[PDB]
């Protein structure tokens, strides 16, 4: 047996829950930028909705506007909207034993992205994978491969080196849609996890109705 | 199957077993050196196998979709049984998961613990319903997980997705349906008794159907003689080509399984118990349509084996009444020598 | 004699098809000092006599062009009329390979990239456009290249219709094997949809793409797309993309992205879910591994679906190939019976080439003779039944890796 | 000898021109396989028991020089076929490795300047030796890079290393025993010891592992057979603190690791702790040389084995490190059993079980260190000893447990050249003590 | 002598291709002419060691003698 040093070692796990919107203290852990500091007119609101049936969740939501505006005018492109966590202080997160992060959101036609700042050479460089929605309007797990995100730098693919993924700082999703209108989605958390087993059959709340083989307990 | 039953097996399997590293070596090593020994005598003689594919593909595919195997034979020798094991290939020689977990005996109905022996009572006390039944039964049960299904429903989704079945652990049951050695004499040489219930209970209570394969060896009763020269006396003798033959049928129809455990349920279903109950009925324990059920299944393994026994060349067809329950009945124990049951077979008979 | 009388003489020897004597007529109306304005009779008889010159076989490429720069004067703008620039455009492309000269000809009319563009239209003058495009897609693998700057071409002269670029990406990844160039024209597309105004490229494009880079093994290809892929706004990525995607990393043997694309299938609902295309991948993934073959063959039902005979032939080839003879046989015997689908022929050739044993290819070869006689005996009639099975393993080989080899052996000779 | 061998090397590949890069390492291992057998009928017949000066005064080549150079040759031919032979004939294996004619002139390079650290008469050869060492592991450092801090982190390492080697060559040009001792911790403080050894273990961490079974290896060996040859610092309390404190850390601060790597590197910190006690000694060429060649056999024939468990693992972290935590190897005497078997066979030699090789290493240095007069260490050395085969015995627990998960490619053909280098090196550390009366004489004969 | 060394040696070489053939996941045997290669190597090595040990010996006896 491993004894008494299986307490003394690095404590291991097999995931980590990065944003939790089921709590109901979660505006102190997660911060919100619009171009409102760029002098934009897109607005970003942030809420937990707690409804009667079901989880509670955290509502992303805003006007994203693309109007540049009259008091610079050095912007160009003036639209964008995102959230990410409160800047880290350890100084910085592991993620060496994971492989995906989850993401349980319910989004609209809209077209997100997944943003992660981590320790690269220039302080704005940012791993980004857009946030791919697939059935709109219902509740969904996005898993996205940590070692498929794509450094950017200000929205311009850079050379390409593999993420950190022992020195992340945080973790958001961002709105660079380019495109006018409301916006709202609806999260539930986002988690990194491990590798998952190989599974052969769809999810339990996606499943399709036959004879079970499986004894009922 | 019936929740008793698997409970008892459980029990005596970890009674017989420990899944432990140090007895594992013991019993690969005990298994690997009688199979070599089994294996080195083979080569010593002429032998004949025909088959031999049938077996090593079947027990492939049984642990390929946690069924489970079984095989059935025909016992002419005391030590046929880890003989026969000779022909098998290394991988299935020095593995003991990959090997026989049976010594078979059917019942009475009407070193050995590292080779992977289970106890039979041969005697007329108790029944068919023995805790080595009960282990065999255990053993060709993959999980208390699924239910019972007649006809072998896919299960490797829901449970071991990535697991494995029999993970380490023998699923090859190996019966001797006669009971007894069977030294029976020219004309009517090669032949059989009856089967007995035993290997029909193994057939139907497993909840996933096994792969049955038939098997017939004929020349080991040549050698290892129950009375001493019994084969080399005068007028006892026809054929001197000492040839050992082995036969390996194919997997027999899975139709055929099929329709037995689906009469196995229509008869659960004649009770108020279930298919997967705590505990099994008298009425399927001791009762005129289980006992005729098994009876069937008994006799339709017997003739499988009896249709494989025709490809040996030196063989002639068995009589009606050889494969009836009640013509071995009022069999004498006592004669020690060459006996004449009814004036139709001569035996080597030796208790 | 007026030049207006040369002109009609010209002209009248082009109509009888005597370009020589229309060349001759034009030299001594040069000699005898006739003035070659702009005409409504003159526009003609050149372009006429342009039309025929080019015309003739035997004319070389260097007399064509003094011709032109000698007729270039002449013409207002050095824009010749669109009869001329229709069939000298045919002459050179159809009749001859010279790209650098027909370039330089379009250039003459237009020599700035950015600047004076000024698109046409292919309703107006479609003969053109359809003599560039007939050169583009006519060339083979050995003139690709050329076809591609003839690609490009095309787009710095003329406003292709969208459907050019579908039916490009299918003739550069598919008929010219430069898969290079078709990712390229997906790059272009993307350019043009960001920067200028052009509609978006379409998740069948990248699907298509990724089917064709999976079928040569393109990994730097599949890399690109999928880096492409993950920040591009315009398109989603459904099933089909995924399907694709995990075709591609299957072909490139890479664990962590085939189970990181079965992942992501396998979490959508089985309505938009997985589908038999990816049974297909999944199962051409574990080819050698029966455990999980089996598996998948399990999880058909699971996600509400039916095998389909890629299916079956694909789970037969994998059951052959790792040493169940018999249960391929069994399985094709029964397909009939529990599915509802006949064995064709691929199916029974599949069984009994990747079946490496002589009694097991000889009980394959009863079981097809008695049940579908006319199909075995045109399997006998040409060379689909190959003899490859495994040799007396004099090495004391393992039969899992003396299978493996014989399995990759038939694969090759499958192939083609 | 090696020398030779090496600049001609580098000279063949400067000017090669050869596309495949795996070509040209084959032909290196049979180059060092040939040099190796005519280098030694040369020793053997021309050069025993001699100390020759060649160029000027700069390098020695003496019986300590000879077998050290002999090691390195085994260590480098099995290196090279490590580097030349794809363990499997699959895209994960080519991935994990693939060699460039940069790489194998770094190495090249690195390998005669740890020759030239062996072979060091005079204090310019060694600065040169050394700090070419250093850049050679800082380039073959920076040419696989997957972060930012790794990166600028062992660039400062070896900046810091220069600067200290710098000042010493300094300090000993301006003129006693100071300076000896400040070069011994200059020495010391490269190979990784205990105040200064996390950044070497964090850049051992950070490394590919095909890299890392070298650059963990030739530095060690080179420097501690310089130390040893030329024995500056002995009956040192200075010695005497940093060895036992190594020797705690290595010890203690290996029990706290999770990770593959970072377990094997703090394994070769309390190794280099065992045999910096040697420094202490008089006599000590037969004791360092033997723990020397077995740890330098035991450190391949443990990275080997993890580099097979690659095999077994269903998915990679890395192209570069497929394998970084331990309980990636949980279970894994169900995919390869007898791989486990070398696996505890060297694991066992590490900690010091008869009659493997570890132990009579480690019972020649305790027989030094007891018969010489030093008690404290000889007990620091048995705790040491018994902490390590705590983890070791972990790195056992976890690969032997249970694992019922299927693998994906479970059958390929295992490379024959590695597979029987690797079964070479565990009968070497299973079989070895029976050879041992024979070492003893040959070195009592030969090398004295 | 020679008859011990060389024995032991072709036993280690044995070993050696019976250890490199079992973690291949091949049954013993694989190749049986490796076993030969392997054998006679490894007796070659352990020949030229038994040579090299011989000359120790007669040289440890000349200072030993006088
Ligand atoms: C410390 C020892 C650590 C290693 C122990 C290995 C022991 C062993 O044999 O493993 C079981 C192992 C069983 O096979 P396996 O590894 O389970 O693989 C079975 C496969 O199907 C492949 O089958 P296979 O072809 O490898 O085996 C069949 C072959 C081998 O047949 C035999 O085993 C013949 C009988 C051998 C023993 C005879 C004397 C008793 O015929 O035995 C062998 O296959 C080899 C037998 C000979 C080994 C001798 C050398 C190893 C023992 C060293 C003793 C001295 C130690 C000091
Ligand atoms: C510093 C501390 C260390 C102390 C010293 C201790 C030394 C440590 C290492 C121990 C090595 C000692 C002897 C080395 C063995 C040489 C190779 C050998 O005999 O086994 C190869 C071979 C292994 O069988 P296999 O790999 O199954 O081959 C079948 C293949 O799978 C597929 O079929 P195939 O057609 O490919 O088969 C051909 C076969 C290759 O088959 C061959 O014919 C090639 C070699 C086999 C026979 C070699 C010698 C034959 C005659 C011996 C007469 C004297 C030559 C050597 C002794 C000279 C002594 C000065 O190819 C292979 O598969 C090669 C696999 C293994 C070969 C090389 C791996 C180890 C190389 C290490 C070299 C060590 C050099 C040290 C120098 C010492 C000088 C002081 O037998
Ligand atoms: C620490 C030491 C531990 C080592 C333990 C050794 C245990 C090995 C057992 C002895 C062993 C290897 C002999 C060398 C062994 C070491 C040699 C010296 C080292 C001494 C220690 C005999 O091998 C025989 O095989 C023959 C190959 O045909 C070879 O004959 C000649 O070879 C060339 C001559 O140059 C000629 O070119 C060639 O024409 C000759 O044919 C010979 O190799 C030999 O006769 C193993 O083979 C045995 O087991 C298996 C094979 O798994 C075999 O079954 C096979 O597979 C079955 C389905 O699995 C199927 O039934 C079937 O497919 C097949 O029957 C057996 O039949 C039998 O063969
Ligand atoms: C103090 C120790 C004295 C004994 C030393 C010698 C041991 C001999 C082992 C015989 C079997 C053999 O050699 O290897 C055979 C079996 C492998 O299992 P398999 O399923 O048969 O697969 C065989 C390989 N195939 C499938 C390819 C054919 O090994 C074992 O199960 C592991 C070794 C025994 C248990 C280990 C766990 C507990 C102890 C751990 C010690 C590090």
């Amino acid at each position: 047996m491993s004894a008494n040093p299986a307490i003394v070692r690095p404590t291991e796990t097999t995931e980590q829950v990065l944003v939790n919107f089921t709590k109901p203290n979660s505006l102190e852990t997660v911060l919100t930028k619009c171009d409102e500091e760029l002098g934009g007119y897109s607005t970003v609101n942030l809420a937990l909705e707690r409804p009667t049936t079901g989880k509670p969740y955290g509502r992303f939501f805003g006007n994203l506007s693309l109007d540049l505006p009259k008091d610079n005018k050095m912007v160009t492109r003036s639209g964008f909207a995102m959230f990410r966590t409160l800047d880290q202080p350890t100084n910085a997160w592991n993620w060496e034993q994971y492989r995906h992060l989850e993401l349980r959101v319910r989004g609209d036609r809209r077209k997100y992205f997944v943003n992660v700042q981590s320790a690269t050479p220039l302080a704005s460089d940012l791993y980004q994978h857009r946030l791919f929605i697939q059935t709109p309007g219902e509740w969904e797990t996005v898993v996205i491969p940590i070692d498929d995100f794509i450094l950017t730098n200000k929205g311009v693919v850079q050379e390409q080196m593999a993420m950190d993924t022992a020195n992340v700082y945080t973790v958001g999703i961002g709105l660079i849609d380019r495109q006018y209108g409301p916006y709202n989605l609806d999260i539930e958390y986002i988690k990194a996890v491990a590798h998952p087993p190989l599974e052969f059959k769809p999810k339990k709340e996606y499943e399709v109705e036959k004879e079970t083989i499986l004894l009922t307990p | 199957s019936f929740r008793n039953v698997s409970l008892r097996g459980s029990q005596l399997l970890g009674k017989l077993d420990s899944r432990g590293w140090g007895w594992y070596v013991a019993k690969k090593w005990n298994i690997g050196l009688v199979y070599t020994m089994c294996k080195v005598f083979l080569r010593c003689k002429k032998v004949d196998i025909k088959g031999l594919d049938n077996l090593l593909e079947a027990h492939r595919q049984a642990r390929l979709e946690g069924r489970g195997l079984l095989t059935v034979m025909n016992h002419t020798s005391v030590l046929d049984d880890p003989v026969v094991w000779g022909m098998l290939p290394n991988d299935n020689g020095w593995i003991p998961y990959l090997m026989r977990w049976a010594t078979g005996a059917k019942d009475i109905c009407y070193f050995f613990g590292a080779g992977q022996v289970l106890p039979i009572t041969r005697f007329g006390i108790g029944g068919p319903f023995q805790p080595g039944m009960d282990m065999c039964v255990r053993l060709l049960n993959p999980n208390n997980k699924i239910k019972y299904s007649a006809k072998y429903t896919p299960y490797l989704v829901h449970t071991n997705a990535t697991s494995y079945p029999f993970w380490r652990e023998s699923n090859w049951v190996h019966f001797f349906p006669e009971g007894y050695v069977h030294q029976a004499l020219e004309p009517h040489e090669g032949t059989m008794r009856y089967f007995r219930w035993g290997t029909s209970r193994a057939v139907l209570e497993p909840v996933t159907p096994p792969i049955i394969v038939p098997m017939f060896s004929h020349g080991l009763q040549k050698v290892f003689q129950e009375i001493p020269k019994g084969y080399e006396m005068e007028g006892n003798n026809t054929n001197k080509d000492r040839t050992i033959s082995i036969r390996i049928g194919e997997p027999i129809s899975e139709t055929t399984v099929a329709g037995f455990r689906n009469e196995w349920i229509n008869l659960c279903h004649k009770e108020n118990v279930g298919l997967n109950a705590e505990t099994m009925p008298d009425v399927l324990k001791n009762g005129q349509e289980a006992k005729d059920l098994r009876s069937k299944v008994a006799a339709y393994l017997r003739e499988e084996v009896e249709k494989l026994r025709l490809t040996v060349p030196n063989m002639n067809p068995e009589l009606p009444e050889f494969k009836e329950p009640e013509f071995w009945s009022d069999i004498d124990k006592v004669h020690k020598g060459v006996y004449n049951h009814r004036g139709k077979v001569r035996m080597l008979r030796n208790p | 004699k007026d030049t207006s009388i040369f002109a009609i003489e010209m002209d009248k020897a082009l109509k009888n098809h005597d370009t020589l004597e229309a060349l001759s007529i034009f030299y001594e109306s040069f000699e005898q000092g006739a003035q070659w304005e702009n005409k409504r009779l003159h526009m003609e008889a050149m372009t006429e006599l342009l039309i025929q010159y080019a015309g003739l076989n035997d004319t070389s490429v260097a007399d064509i062009l003094q011709l032109v720069q000698r007729i270039e004067p002449i013409c207002a703008q050095g824009r010749i009329p669109y009869s001329a620039e229709t069939a000298i455009a045919q002459n050179v492309l159809q009749r001859h390979s010279d790209t650098a000269n027909f370039y330089t000809f379009m250039n003459r009319q237009y020599g700035n990239t950015a600047d004076k563009v000024t698109k046409q239209d292919p309703q107006i003058r479609p003969h053109t456009y359809q003599v560039i495009h007939d050169y583009i897609y006519s060339c083979e693998s050995e003139r690709a290249d050329l076809a591609w700057e003839m690609y490009g071409l095309l787009h710095k002269f003329y406003v292709v219709p969208f459907a050019d670029y579908y039916k490009a990406i299918k003739f550069f990844a598919q008929d010219v094997k430069r898969q290079d160039y078709a990712l390229l024209t997906f790059q272009q597309i993307r350019k043009n949809h960001d920067l200028h105004g052009q509609p978006a490229a379409t998740s069948e494009m990248v699907a298509f793409l990724f089917h064709e880079f999976a079928k040569t093994k393109y990994k730097r290809g599949i890399k690109r797309l999928h880096e492409v892929v993950a920040l591009e706004t315009s398109f989603d990525v459904n099933r089909d993309v995924l399907n694709e995607m995990m075709a591609a990393y299957v072909s490139v043997e890479d664990l962590n992205r085939v189970q990181d694309c079965w992942a992501q299938l396998q979490q959508l609902p089985p309505s938009i879910g997985a589908n038999n295309r990816s049974v297909d991948v999944l199962l051409s993934y574990f080819k050698d591994n029966i455990h999980y073959t089996e598996r998948t063959w399990q999880g058909i039902p699971e996600f509400g679906l039916l095998p389909t005979l890629e299916n079956y032939e694909q789970y037969l080839i994998n059951n052959c190939r790792t040493g169940n003879y018999r249960r391929a046989l069994e399985i094709t015997k029964n397909m009939e019976i529990d599915s509802g689908l006949k064995p064709t022929a691929k199916i029974i050739a599949a069984v009994y080439n990747y079946t490496f044993t002589e009694q097991r290819k000889l009980e394959v070869e009863q079981w097809a003779e008695k049940a579908h006689p006319e199909m075995w005996l045109e399997l006998k009639e040409g060379d689909k039944l190959k003899s490859l099975c495994l040799p007396a393993n004099s090495d004391n080989d393992n039969v899992e890796s003396l299978l493996k080899q014989a399995s990759a052996d038939m694969d090759e000779e499958m192939s083609g | 000898m090696l020398i030779l061998a090496i600049i001609s090397l580098i000279t063949f590949v400067s000017m090669s021109k050869l596309s495949d890069n795996r070509a040209i390492i084959r032909l290196i291992n049979i180059y060092l396989i040939l040099v190796l057998v005519l280098d030694s009928f040369l020793y053997l017949l021309f050069l025993n028991n001699q100390t020759y000066t060649v160029m000027g005064e700069l390098l020695i080549f003496n019986s300590f020089t000879f077998y050290i150079d002999m090691l390195i040759y085994f260590i480098m031919i099995v290196i090279s076929s490590l580097y030349g032979y794809n363990l499997y004939n699959n895209n994960l294996y080519k991935t994990l490795f693939e060699p460039k004619k940069e790489l194998i002139i770094l190495f090249l390079i690195n390998i005669l300047g740890a020759l030239l650290i062996v072979h060091s008469n005079d204090f310019i050869t060694l600065f040169v030796a050394i700090e070419l060492q250093s850049y050679s592991i800082y380039l073959i450092t920076a040419i696989y890079n997957s972060s930012y801090k790794a990166s600028k982190a062992s660039m400062l390492y070896f900046f810091m290393g220069g600067i200290l080697s710098i000042l010493i060559a300094y300090s000993i040009n301006t003129y006693l025993n100071l300076i000896l001792i400040a070069l011994s911790l200059g020495l010391l403080f490269k190979i990784g010891i205990a105040p200064l050894h996390k950044w070497l273990i964090s850049i051992y961490e950070n490394t590919p592992i095909l890299i890392t079974i070298y650059i963990s290896l030739i530095p060690k060996i080179s420097i501690l057979s310089y130390l040893v040859l030329s024995n500056i610092s002995i009956n040192s309390l200075v010695i005497s603190i940093l060895a036992i404190l190594t020797l705690l850390v290595g010890s203690v601060g290996g029990l706290l690791q999770i990770k593959i790597k970072r377990l094997l590197a703090f394994s070769g910190l309390t190794n280099a702790g065992y045999m910096m006690l040697l420094l202490l000694l008089n006599n000590n060429e037969f004791s360092y040389l033997y723990y020397i060649t077995q740890y330098s056999i035991s450190h391949l024939a443990i990275f080997m084995i993890i580099i097979f468990s690659i095999y077994y693992i269903n998915y990679i972290n890395n192209q570069y490190n497929p394998i970084i935590y331990v309980n990636q190897l949980k279970g894994l005497i169900h995919d390869n059993a007898y791989l486990v078997l070398s696996m505890a066979i060297v694991v066992f030699s590490f900690i010091g079980i008869p009659p493997l090789l570890g132990f009579f290493g480690k019972l020649n240095i305790l027989m030094s260190i007891l018969n010489n007069g030093y008690y404290f260490i000889s007990i620091v050395l048995i705790v040491a000893s018994l902490i390590s085969a705590l983890y070791y015995l972990y790195l056992l627990n976890v690969s032997i447990q249970d694992k019922n998960n299927i693998l994906i490619n479970s059958n390929e053909t295992v490379s024959s050249v590695l597979s029987y280098i690797l079964s070479s090196l565990i009968i070497l550390i299973t079989f070895g003590f029976i050879y041992n009366s024979l070492i003893i004489d040959i070195f009592n004969v030969y090398f004295n | 002598a020679l008859f011990t060394s060389l024995v032991g040696a072709s036993g280690l070489g044995f070993a050696t291709k019976f250890l490199s053939n079992k973690i291949r996941l091949k049954p013993a045997g694989y190749y049986p002419l490796g076993y030969v290669f392997s054998g006679v190597a490894w007796a070659g090595l352990g020949l030229v060691l038994h040579n090299v040990h011989q000359h120790s010996l007669e040289v440890l006896e000349k200072k030993k003698t006088a």
